[PDB]
């Protein structure tokens, strides 16, 4: 039951008390750097060597979307290093998660916020050894930054920018990481020969 | 989980929505006396089986009283009973205003 | 005459040929370098920066060699220039007064430039930037450059200051800029620079 | 029940209403002839002014201003001046240590905004041990708040977790 796998994971990681009114000091002390987040990575394996590997994309897209459902950016973050950690843990390969990530949960200059930190974590698993099938994230990432409009705003100018960052070091460590020839044709979707 | 303890209630807050077991911490270490008054706190109902935690200064609400500018020390038992008395209320009309808007609870008006 | 030159201008949409379009444009400017350069930097600036209409044409990489193009013919202009020719000489008589509000002399070329600096301002203000924050930023990234002297930047209560603060946000570029002479003035940019 | 009139009076549903006119005014100024219906003075004016032209919805600043003296709260330099207009720097100044203050920018007042983002994070927070626990606490009292609100929530729990670093 992937439900009763989200509702596991909810209690693993949402630990939501009383509203703390009583002032009290020694109550919860523990090491989320090193204890919460490995003992989340440990569950998560344990579920992942149970079974489902391979058709394991939905259940990645099930858990972004959960991901996702929340409000605080700083959870957000939290729950990503998590997944930095699985990434140096070796599951959940780069291709995976960054195909998923992508679709259906930018939210396009609505939640700037919760973009950088998606964007974060793109530049940060921007590692991602793949192989020539890799020019397809890059198109999705350029199609989705299309659709933002023209004038949108002033004030929130930096943390839109960390998409820019992410296109900054994909197209500059080309050089050095990715074909060339792709890239350029990848721009087939905003370059016909020149239209702005 | 513990031995032979003590509980209280109350009914300013409400009915029943919380009981409070306490026990002292018998048996102390070379002395017949001093218990040390080990505290816990629980938020069964409907009996819910949630965290309990002993959210609050469990244990050390002892050096909450060194924490005064100055024949018994039961001037810290009263704060607990006297403390939930006031304290659980409020949370509760946080969960009305759950639905409305702006559910900014616990603030505290200059102290 | 300007105008269709520079509305004829975008559309290269590659920027070695919006290059060399620029390239031959500053050169072909030239015979009528003082007029031409006021027209310019009254006109064809703020005929797309204040409204919205033209901001579409901006916001191409056209818009870089733009700006080269206004840092350059503000330099040339800037810079002494005698420009004495018949067809020029008997044809240099006319009345403009430029209607420049100003809300170290009086001189047309002078008045124009601090009207288009102060509207560089004004337009680095926030709540709409799409097309224009990134002209300004290639302005004032052109701007940077040896043997200058542009930029005066007069420091009573005027704007490059608080300019050069906000595009800072935007590292050491206007921290050489506003320093014009060393001034008790440049100290507070300087301490803004510091960051 | 008598909704005889109901279905045949709906049937007037069309562009030409005006015929109602002749067959109800003159019953009516049988009964009601009132010529003083409103003959005070009476003029519409839609609007004369109206913009914020100094921040954003007053509703943020105005809850801000109500909170203790031990708070002290400023801006940086204005680099979302217009829209954003919040990157707050507080200094708590109170019977406690001091340290360094939060970044504290917020999204539009829907408030779904972990407002700190902690831009001089890891420097100032490598210096001493101390506050070093000050921050870890901090973090980890930040993770347990549910829904967390930037206008109180956040300064409260750094007030909150900078008075529980006295262990």
């Amino acid at each position: 039951m992937e439900t009763q796998l989200q509702s596991i994971f909810e209690e693993v990681v949402k630990t939501e008390i009383i509203e703390e009114a009583f002032p009290g000091m020694f109550m919860d002390t523990p090491e989320d750097e090193k204890t919460k987040l490995i003992s989340c990575l440990a569950a998560f394996r344990q579920f992942w060597s149970g079974l489902s590997q391979e058709s394991h994309e939905q259940c990645v897209q099930w858990i972004v979307k959960f991901i996702h459902g929340q409000h605080s950016p700083k959870r957000i973050s939290f729950l990503y290093d998590c997944l930095a950690m699985a990434v140096e843990t070796g599951l959940l390969p780069p291709r995976m998660v960054c195909e998923s990530l992508i679709n259906s949960d930018s939210l396009e200059w609505e939640r700037t916020q919760l973009w950088a930190l998606t964007f974060k974590l793109v530049r940060k698993i921007i590692g991602g050894v793949d192989y020539k099938g890799v020019r397809d994230l890059l198109k999705a990432i350029l199609e989705k930054i299309l659709t933002i409009p023209n004038t949108v705003s002033s004030a929130v100018v930096q943390q839109l920018l960390a998409a820019r960052e992410v296109i900054a070091y994909i197209l500059e460590r080309n050089a050095c990481l990715l074909p060339a020839y792709f890239a350029v044709t990848e721009i087939r979707k905003l370059y016909p020969e020149g239209k702005l | 989980i513990g031995s032979l303890s003590k509980n209280k209630l109350f009914i300013k807050l409400t009915r029943l929505p919380q009981y409070y077991i306490v026990v002292e911490m018998l048996e102390v270490p070379n002395k017949p006396t001093q218990l040390s008054y080990n505290y816990y706190f629980m938020s069964v109902s409907s009996p819910v089986m949630a965290l309990l935690l002993q959210q609050f200064k469990d244990n050390i609400q002892d050096l909450m009283s060194y924490t005064k500018t100055g024949c018994a020390f039961n001037k810290v038992l009263a704060h607990f009973v006297a403390m939930c008395d006031t304290n659980m209320p409020f949370v509760g009309l946080r969960l009305e205003l759950s639905n409305l808007e702006i559910p900014h609870q616990g603030v505290q008006v200059e102290g | 005459f300007c105008n269709n030159l520079i509305k004829e201008l975008l559309k290269e949409t590659r920027k070695e040929h919006t290059l060399r379009a620029v390239q031959l444009l500053y050169s072909i400017f030239c015979l009528d370098m003082q007029q031409v350069t006021l027209v310019l930097l009254g006109h064809i600036l703020p005929g797309l920066l204040t409204d919205s209409s033209k901001w579409h044409s901006l916001m191409d990489p056209p818009g870089t060699a733009l700006a080269k193009l206004a840092v350059w013919c503000a330099l040339s202009s800037y810079s002494s220039h005698k420009g004495q020719a018949s067809s020029r000489q008997k044809k240099r008589h006319r009345e403009d007064i430029e209607d420049y509000v100003s809300l170290n002399m009086r001189d047309p070329l002078n008045r124009v430039l601090a009207n288009l600096f102060l509207l560089i301002s004004s337009i680095l203000g926030s709540r709409t930037a799409g097309p224009h924050t990134q002209f300004v930023q290639w302005f004032m990234e052109e701007c940077v450059g040896c043997l200058e002297q542009d930029s005066r930047g007069s420091i009573l209560q005027f704007m490059p200051f608080t300019t050069v603060s906000e595009l800072v946000k935007v590292s050491p570029k206007v921290v050489l800029a506003i320093t014009d002479l060393s001034l008790p003035l440049g100290r507070q940019v300087a301490a803004k620079a510091i960051a | 029940q008598p909704l005889l009139d109901a279905v045949l009076a709906n049937i007037r549903s069309p562009v030409f209403n005006h015929s109602l006119y002749r067959t109800f005014v003159p019953a009516m100024m049988a009964i009601h002839g009132p010529p003083i219906v409103s003959p005070v003075v009476c003029s519409r004016k839609r609007r004369f002014e109206e913009d914020e032209r100094q921040s954003i919805p007053n509703v943020l600043q105005g809850e801000v201003a109500r909170l203790d003296p031990k708070f002290l709260v400023n801006l940086d330099p204005s680099h979302c001046s217009n829209n954003g207009t919040v990157h707050l720097i507080c200094k708590l100044d109170d019977k406690d240590l001091p340290s360094v203050p939060p970044l504290e920018l917020s999204v539009p007042a829907d408030y779904p905004a972990q407002s700190p983002m902690w831009i001089d994070r890891q420097w100032q927070y490598d210096a001493n041990p101390f506050l070093q626990s000050v921050h870890r606490c901090m973090t980890s009292r930040l993770l347990q708040l549910p829904d967390k609100h930037s206008v109180t929530a956040l300064l409260n729990t750094w007030a909150q977790s900078i008075h529980q670093a006295c262990l």
